């Protein structure tokens, strides 16, 4: 009523991110399978640094 | 140093893996410290005549 734009009360802050989903968790586990991957040829005698 | 990795670089194109590469020269070295050690002479039954030649030995070769 102050105001000829009236704006949309968003809910969380601009730039807080928003995350509802079967993925969402499958980043999360990709995001562990990446860090796995360069810890992966480090296993044994036989690997590499 | 270069050498070694440079000759290792020919064997990394066969397929050898680097461990048994690193385990050959480790092999290697000492057995070739162990030759070394047994064919050199020992210089301390000379008097110190002759040892002050030795040091002018080494000394010209540094310099």
């Amino acid at each position: 009523n102050f105001g000829s734009q009236t704006p949309t009360i968003v809910v969380l802050k601009e730039g807080t991110d928003a995350s509802q989903g079967k993925g969402q968790i499958i980043s999360n586990i990709n995001a562990c399978v990446a860090v796995q991957e360069a810890l992966k040829p480090t296993l044994g005698p036989l690997g590499s640094d | 140093a270069s050498a070694l990795l440079d000759q290792a670089l020919e064997l990394i194109q066969k397929g050898i893996h680097p461990i048994k590469i690193a385990n050959g020269f480790d092999e290697a070295a000492k057995l070739a410290i162990s030759k070394l050690e047994e064919t050199c002479d020992d210089i301390s039954a000379s008097n110190d005549e002759l040892f002050r030649d030795f040091l002018l030995r080494a000394a010209k070769t540094s310099l």
